[PDB]
């Protein structure tokens, strides 16, 4: 359903059926909240505890579809431009793509062949480092991230005597706004997340009309505006 | 079997990164278990107390089999000048220094007193030192033509007593068996001294013995607390 649909719907939802009708909502307001209803429900269905069926990612078919349309793999750039310090002296920084929302699997192809990359936490990290070994098992590789500006930067951690030849990284891509209008205007050029033109839902279908009504609920909280509206409706935004 | 094998059937077999619970290991873990099941089960088989086999060092064609590939001999005829020993005839050899245990320990003579069976031969009798008093008299078990006694003494010796000069030093021991090592260790690390891939020299009929009692070694070692 197109940016019209959100739209005419929204208000259907919203106003144009109830008793004592409320202020209909300015364009922006209405993207504002779509935007922010859409970032919501991909937080809330990226983990299972977000959402009430206890399901995450991958827990359910309608939760690969979900995600389906917003699932991109990209490569890290080896981080050899300018000189920096690394936490550890045999790891090679990477930077990740800079439309990054969620990691979910990551891949680094050496000479010795392709190794999984586990996300190491820092106290695996100080658990593993005080091993004689102090390497990955035979077919993965460790990960930490290291200084960050601008974008992910990320330290690999392989098997002594072996080369990165690259390091393909299967991501969730950010979400872009939803915008039912030109948002330029003559009293000033007002942005969602930097953008003010048309902007579609980006996303499968089969969630528009979960975001739609995350944004009603959002709307009429915010409508009501007292503290306990903006504290339990907050829970969710995780 | 060679060292890619053997890391993935010890994962095969200790069933790492399936759905039910199990064991994952670093490459340096199967080596030092993988090591470690080596030469406990060749210690065992000469010792003749693996309760499977049974058997002696080589006692059956199996056992040869397996362990054939660690018999080396050995030869010297230079002798240690100076040390201390329990008889005025006596003299000292060099242990190649990666001894196991020694097998076949012969003694070749020269000395002009034995006329005509002049380069003799000579069988070296490891004898206790309890016996060597009563020995070196002894006309059927002490030192002759035809028997000379090895003691053992310290800094990796041996202190042939023997009636008649020695001139050369012959040897068949068992000797260390290089360590499984798969994959180039880090600075540091090393498995016997060596730190880079190092495959068993064994047959593969007893790599497979090696890699089941490695992983049973695994599973005591993650399961000795719990």
């Amino acid at each position: 359903m197109n940016v019209n649909e959100f739209s005419n719907e929204f208000d259907v939802l919203y106003n144009n059926i109830m008793s004592n009708a409320a202020p209909g909502l300015n364009e922006y307001e209405k993207s504002v909240l779509l935007t922010k209803a859409q970032e919501e429900i991909v937080k809330n269905y990226f983990e299972p505890a977000g959402n009430k069926y206890g399901k995450g990612l991958d827990d359910s078919p309608k939760r690969q579809i979900d995600f389906s349309e917003l699932i991109k793999v990209g490569e890290g750039v080896l981080n050899t431009s300018a000189p920096t310090i690394t936490f550890d002296k045999r790891a090679k920084v990477y930077d990740l793509p800079a439309d990054l929302f969620l990691v979910i699997n990551e891949a680094v192809d050496t000479n010795a062949g392709t190794k999984q990359i586990v996300p190491i936490s820092y106290s695996d990290y100080t658990r593993l480092m005080s091993r004689p070994y102090k390497e990955p098992v035979k077919y993965q590789a460790w990960r930490i991230i290291t200084t960050s500006i601008n974008n992910i930067s990320v330290e690999l951690i392989v098997n002594s005597n072996e080369t990165i030849t690259d390091y393909k990284v299967r991501y969730i891509r950010r979400p872009a706004p939803i915008i039912t209008t030109n948002l330029s205007s003559e009293y000033g050029d007002v942005t969602i997340n930097g953008v003010s033109t048309v902007s579609e839902c980006e996303l499968n279908p089969i969630i528009h009309s979960e975001i739609l009504q995350r944004a009603v609920e959002l709307a009429k909280a915010a409508y009501q505006g007292d503290l306990q509206a903006s504290v339990e409706l907050g829970q969710r935004s995780e | 079997m060679t060292n890619k094998e053997f890391s993935d059937g010890f994962s095969t077999l200790l069933n790492s990164f399936g759905i039910t619970p199990n064991i994952t290991l670093d490459e340096y873990e199967k080596s030092t278990f993988l090591t470690n099941a080596q030469e406990q089960l060749i210690i065992d088989i000469y010792s003749g107390r693996n309760i499977i086999y049974g058997k002696s060092f080589e006692q059956t064609e199996e056992i040869r089999r397996y362990l054939s590939n660690l018999v080396e001999t050995y030869e010297t005829s230079t002798k240690v000048t100076g040390k201390l020993g329990l008889s005025k005839d006596s003299v000292f050899f060099e242990i190649p220094q990666d001894t196991w245990f020694i097998t076949y320990e012969v003694a070749f003579l020269k000395d002009s007193r034995l006329g005509c069976l002049d380069g003799i031969e000579a069988s070296v009798v490891p004898l206790p030192q309890d016996d060597l008093y009563r020995a070196k008299d002894n006309p059927f078990r002490g030192p002759s033509k035809d028997r000379v006694l090895r003691l053992d003494i310290k800094s990796d010796l041996a202190e042939l007593i023997s009636k008649y000069n020695v001139d050369k030093y012959l040897m068949r021991y068992i000797s260390q068996p290089t360590p499984i090592i798969l994959v180039d260790l880090p600075d540091g690390l090393s498995i016997n001294g060596v730190s880079t891939e190092s495959e068993c020299e064994l047959n593969p009929v007893v790599h497979r013995a090696i890699l089941e009692r490695a992983v049973q070694l695994a599973i005591i070692s993650k399961t000795q607390l719990t």
